């Protein structure tokens, strides 16, 4: 009897706690490491968030399969997205600080 | 002569082509019991006896007469009638429940997961038994204070949004009270093989915190407390 | 006659009948508390749904972020009208990380009486009003 | 006919009932490796032994040092010796052992501060034989003691492979010459008919309180095996004999327990005066269930009534400490509120004598054997057996002593199961059932489902329920209970003159409480003719007229060169009645008391005496 569904339930709380450390230290510390550590935390937690909702709602064999394979997809292209806007661009934190002086 | 209006939910099996509608009954209250139940039996004794509802204790201790009314998962024999005869009572069958006739749902699913749980004194030396009382001192006796009190009314575990979309493999707070209730009692040495039972993504962990379970309780009990207490368990035990 | 036996028997009798499901969403009353459900599901499926489209963007989508912001600078956009645009982005993360605190003060035990139900949940409604008004004007 | 699709099941025993003791018999059965089927028509958990608050009686030593013999003593005493004192003996003997067992099933008892299970004072209780002040023996948990139980008894019962026959109503008993080979029954479900054949059959369906207008029972205690023991042509025994439980809300009749007596409770009257402690100077409020109820109703009749009707008396725990009554008994002090609008705390409840118990039933062995009486004699009737409420082993006897009756349920629920155990083995021939079994109870079924009556159920169930509650009360004289009898016994007449508007197989809630009527109005007719026969005042029957407490000897002087008494003049004898379901007419005999222990050595005969507290 393995323990993987209390563990996931763990780490979900886990980055809960790390990204609500994550926007106050963002803003008081913007740097290109804040920059990755706030990509990292924020499509991991987004994509366990919608995977709750997937399996909430989505009733079926090949039909739950399916969209949690889609998902996986989108939050990969989104973190990945988000890495190449910080290494190739201006990245978040002095992204976000453009945005709203404006 | 107060009059009082009743808007029922009403369906006949044994009638072919029938589907679910709303039948409306008056009723003076002078000559009625204060709680909904008891208009319930006067317009089944006097008007119509083809509304068929289940009801025993009339006490608020079997969890019989278990449906929804006005919006709300409560005990009919203890929720008294809005005196108020403006408004029209909205009676229901408990909510996403296949109904059998006229407010009687399907409970057997619902009792089937009371019985996955498996609500009995799990001891690892059965040998020993019947002959002398365990002891429990009364501390480790308050923690099954409201626990032990579910009456099974299943008005909890159907007010639950995930129990409605989740039926087959959420076991609903009702049932999972039940299996707190057994783990906290300090006789029962079987606690950690409990909380394994729960290892997969749907039989407690459907729980997002929605709250409507407890506040619709007809016995003032709070399952939604006890199902967080569940999950801190379950991360911090060990093996 | 087993535990697992007697669902799987639930299911074939109720399926295969005329039997129709009593009414759920249709009739039940509504709550702050689960209003206040709805809406975290509500605004973590937005949040998620612009993050993605941040960064799917950055792959798909040609040009560097300055010149993407200079393409909103011409757009004629008074004070009053990118304030309202600046509200609501804050106003569902507010919102979300506000309650997002109250569901982790739920998960460690503490307040989950009604009462503390409807005193944390107006006092999250406000903090969100409070943040999205105090913070788009930065 | 053909209308109705019959399936028979095969069986090794049937047990009619999943309230405590039938629960208890059920798996007990499956526990010794039957193949056994249980059958109910409500959910095991919403029978009416979760309605229990009191307790459960066991002298398990936990408050004061005990003995389970003074136990004895007091039951045979409160049954006001016409309790069978062998089956007395084996109840008090089984009185600590089922509860341990109870404890060790998982029954959350309240606690000690030793570590032990909470007993507490309750009404007719005493030490050292009635000679050593109040007794401490009443094991609970907390005011909700029965639920607790059932609850319990259900989660434990689901280990074992019982087939459980949920939501079914039983109609009749599936008898052939003499000996019983099951029960035939309608499923609530879909209007089929099924006939459950097998060795044994366990009636465990509890009491008939709804033969009256004001009871503390549920809406489902119909007394429906009791019926289906009368229609077989088996006597039923001491139906007469009918418990008014002293507390009980004013409103719509819920009981309030009587261990708020037992906690330190008092009763009060329009003056203020504790007039409990007028009517019995040494046991107080703590008195029998028949001698508090009725000084509570005769305090009526003398104008001592307390309310804006001046019919009803006062339950005061407004002085005892908040502390106890949280820990206590919350189970009333949150329904005194929800029915009755009142605060424990600050205010007093108002409290009214209603039926709660019925010590009749279907005679019974210590063993739990059914009995006939053929001969003047006692026989067993094979393939049959019965416990608890629905039963009459008379251990309770002419009244029921407080908190025994949960008790009943378990240990003699348990004989049963040990009875079938230590005489037949599982697997052996199920025998052969008619063809045509249980026609009648299908033209029964089909009769009432299409009735065309002038006069419809509801109001005839009523029509028995006010008249019962009139005619035969607490106090009953012979000019009632005649003028009652020829009422009752037209309201038998009137059943084909009833009118049935459900014509539904699935779910008819029309047909089965209509059956009820039929049911109620059988144990009525043998309840009220027992009762005007009965010229006495023993227990709960108390006559008016004949106010006497006619034994065999006059037992105020002491037996020396008194005559005995032949049987057919003295009125200490079981009360046997028999009902022809056509004419409606009751035929009555009589039966002995047992007064024999099963062991003198250990435990001894206690002799009748002057009966007071
Ligand atoms: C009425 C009452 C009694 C009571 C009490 C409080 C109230 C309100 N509190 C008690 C207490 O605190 N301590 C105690 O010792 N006794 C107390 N009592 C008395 C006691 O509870 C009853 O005597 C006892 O509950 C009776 O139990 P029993 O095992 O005899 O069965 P039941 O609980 O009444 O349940 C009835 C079962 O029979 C089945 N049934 C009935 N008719 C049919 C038909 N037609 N077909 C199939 N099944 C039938 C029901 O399904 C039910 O399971
Ligand atoms: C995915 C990203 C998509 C971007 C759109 C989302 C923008 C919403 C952000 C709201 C926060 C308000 C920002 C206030 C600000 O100007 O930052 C401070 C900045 C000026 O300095 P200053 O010190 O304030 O300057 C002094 C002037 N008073 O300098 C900083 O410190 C930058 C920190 C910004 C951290 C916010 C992270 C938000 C991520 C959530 C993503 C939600 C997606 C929807
Ligand atoms: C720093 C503030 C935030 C905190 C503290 C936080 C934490 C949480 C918590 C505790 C939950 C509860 C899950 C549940 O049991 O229902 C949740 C839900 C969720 N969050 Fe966040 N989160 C924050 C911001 C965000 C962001 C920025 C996103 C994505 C852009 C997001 C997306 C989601 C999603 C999709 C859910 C699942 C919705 C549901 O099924 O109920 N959240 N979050
Ligand atoms: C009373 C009714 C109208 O109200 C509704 C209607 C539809 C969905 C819901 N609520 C959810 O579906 C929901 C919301 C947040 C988190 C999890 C869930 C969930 O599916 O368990 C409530
Ligand atoms: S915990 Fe409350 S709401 Fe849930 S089944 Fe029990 S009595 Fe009903
Ligand atoms: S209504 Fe719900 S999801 Fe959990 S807190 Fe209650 S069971
Ligand atoms: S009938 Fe027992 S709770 Fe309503």
């Amino acid at each position: 009897s393995s323990k993987a569904a209390s563990l996931h339930w763990t780490g979900e709380r886990v980055v809960s706690v790390l990204l609500l450390g994550l926007l106050p230290a963002a803003y008081l510390n913007p740097c290109s490491a804040m920059d990755y550590s706030l990509a990292a935390a924020l499509t991991l937690h987004g994509h366990w968030g919608i995977g709750q909702v997937v399996t909430d709602y989505v009733r079926g064999d090949a039909l739950q399969k399916a969209a949690k394979a889609g998902l996986l997809a989108l939050s990969a292209f989104t973190f990945a997205g988000l890495c190449y806007f910080n290494y190739h661009d201006v990245g978040i934190c002095k992204a976000v600080a453009m945005l709203w002086k404006l | 002569p107060r009059i009082k209006k009743f808007a029922i939910y009403r369906w006949d099996p044994d009638k072919t082509g029938d589907k679910p509608h709303m039948q409306t009954y008056e009723i003076d209250l002078n000559n009625c019991g204060p709680m909904v139940l008891d208009a319930l039996i006067k317009i089944k004794n006097e008007i119509d006896s083809t509304l068929t509802f289940r009801r025993s204790c009339r006490e608020g201790i079997c969890g019989s007469c278990a449906m929804n009314i006005n919006g709300g998962n409560t005990l009919a024999c203890t929720r008294r009638i809005d005196t108020n005869l403006d408004k029209v009572s909205k009676i229901y069958p408990l909510p996403h429940m296949y109904v059998i006739k006229d407010l009687v749902p399907d409970l057997s699913n619902f009792y089937a997961q009371y019985k996955s749980i498996e609500p009995y004194l799990k001891k690892k030396d059965e040998s020993q038994e019947g002959k002398q009382q365990y002891l429990q001192s009364i501390e480790e006796r308050e923690k099954l204070d409201g626990l032990y009190e579910c009456i099974l009314c299943a008005c909890c575990s159907t007010s639950c949004p995930s129990y409605w979309w989740n039926g087959d493999k959420y076991l609903g707070p009702a049932v999972l009270m039940q299996a707190y209730r057994w783990m906290i009692d300090s006789r029962d040495d079987f606690t950690e093989e409990r909380l394994a039972k729960l290892q997969d993504p749907f039989s407690l962990y459907r729980c997002h915190t929605i709250m409507n379970c407890t506040g619709t309780c007809p016995k003032g009990l709070n399952p939604g407390k006890a199902i967080a207490e569940i999950k801190k368990m379950m991360a911090t035990y060990k093996e | 006659t087993t535990a697992k036996e007697e669902m799987e028997r639930f299911w074939n009798k109720n399926l295969g009948s005329n039997r129709p499901l009593s009414p759920h969403i249709t009739i039940y009353r509504w709550s702050l508390p689960m209003a206040m459900s709805i809406c975290h599901r509500g605004t973590g499926i937005a949040l998620s749904a612009g993050v993605s489209l941040f960064g799917l963007s950055a792959l798909l989508l040609p040009g560097n972020f300055e010149s993407h912001l200079e393409l909103v600078k011409s757009l004629c956009l008074g004070p009053t009208l990118i304030y309202t645009a600046k509200f609501g982005i804050v106003f569902p993360l507010m919102y979300h990380t506000w309650n997002g605190i109250r569901h982790l003060i739920w998960d460690l035990g503490k307040g989950l009486t009604i009462p503390q139900l409807t005193q944390s949940g107006v006092v999250v409604l406000i903090l969100t009003v409070l943040s999205s008004v105090g913070l788009a004007a930065m | 006919s053909t209308q109705y699709p019959v399936v028979d099941h095969e069986f090794d025993a049937v047990v009619v009932g999943a309230g405590g003791a039938g629960l208890r018999a059920a798996f007990g059965l499956s526990e010794a490796g039957f193949n056994t089927a249980c059958v109910t028509k409500l959910f095991p958990t919403r029978s009416h032994t979760v309605a229990a608050q009191g307790g459960i009686n066991a002298a398990l030593g936990n408050m004061e040092e005990d003995n389970w013999r003074w136990h004895f003593y007091d039951t045979v005493k409160g049954s006001d010796w016409l309790g069978d004192q062998d089956a007395i003996h084996y109840m008090t003997e089984q009185a600590p052992a089922s509860v341990v067992e109870l404890e060790n099933y998982g029954m959350p008892f309240s606690r000690t501060e030793d570590g032990k299970i909470y007993q507490r004072a309750f009404g007719g209780q005493s030490l050292k034989f009635g000679k050593g002040g109040q007794a401490h023996r009443c094991c609970c948990v907390a005011d909700r003691t029965g639920h607790s139980l059932l609850h319990t008894l259900y989660g434990r019962s689901l280990r074992y492979d019982t087939s459980y026959f949920v939501e079914y109503f039983a109609l009749d008993l599936l008898m052939e010459n003499g000996e019983c080979r099951g029960v035939i029954a309608l499923c609530i479900e879909d209007g089929s008919i099924h006939r459950i054949r097998a060795r044994n059959t366990v009636v465990a369906t509890g009491g008939y309180g709804r033969t009256y207008f004001s009871c503390t029972s549920a809406h489902t205690s119909t007394g429906d095996g009791t019926a289906m023991v009368t229609r077989a042509g088996l006597p039923c025994q001491d139906l007469e004999f009918v418990q008014f439980h002293p507390t009980g809300i004013y409103g719509a009749g819920c009981l309030i327990t009587e261990g708020c007596r037992g906690e330190g409770g008092i009763l009060i009257n329009s003056q203020g005066e504790r007039f409990m402690e007028r009517y019995a100077p040494v046991a107080k409020d703590l008195a029998s269930r028949d001698v508090v109820s009725r000084s509570m109703t005769l305090e009526i009749r003398e104008g001592r009534g307390c309310g804006p009707e001046k019919d009803h008396v006062y339950l005061q725990l407004h002085h005892l400490p908040p502390e106890q009554l949280a820990v206590r008994l919350p189970g009333i002090s949150e329904t005194a509120m929800i029915f009755a609008g009142v605060d424990v705390t600050k205010e007093p409840i108002p409290v009214l004598p209603t039926v709660h118990y019925n010590m009749g039933g279907i005679p019974t062995n210590y063993k739990g054997q059914v009995l006939r009486h053929v001969n003047g004699q006692d026989q067993v009737v094979p393939g049959l057996y019965a416990c608890g409420e629905a039963a009459c082993a008379s251990v309770h006897g002419a009244n029921r002593l407080g908190a025994n009756s949960l008790l009943d349920l378990v240990v003699f629920g348990r004989a049963c199961a040990l009875s079938i155990a230590e005489s037949c083995r599982p697997g052996d021939k199920v025998p052969s059932i008619k063809p045509n079994a249980g026609e009648e109870s299908v033209m029964n079924l089909d009769k009432l489902r299409f009735a065309n009556g002038t006069i419809r159920t509801s109001e005839l169930r009523l029509s028995m329920q006010k008249s019962m509650q009139s005619h035969a009360a607490v106090f009953r004289v012979g000019s009632v209970l005649q003028e009652g009898c020829e009422k009752i016994l037209r309201l038998y007449g009137d059943l084909q003159h009833l009118k049935t508007f459900d014509r539904g197989m699935v779910w008819n809630t029309d047909l089965v409480e209509t059956l009820e009527l039929q049911n109620l109005m059988l144990c009525a007719l043998q309840t009220i003719y027992g009762a005007e026969a009965r010229k006495e005042s023993r227990g709960a029957h108390a006559r008016e007229d004949f106010k006497e407490r006619v034994d065999e000897y006059d037992y105020s002087k002491p037996i020396q060169g008194q005559q005995k008494k032949p049987f057919q003049e003295h009125w200490r004898k079981h009360t046997l009645s028999y009902v022809d379901v056509k004419t409606g007419k009751v035929s009555l005999e009589y039966r002995p008391v047992i007064d024999k222990t099963l062991n003198e050595a250990d435990c001894a005969t206690v002799p009748p005496a002057i009966r007071s507290y």
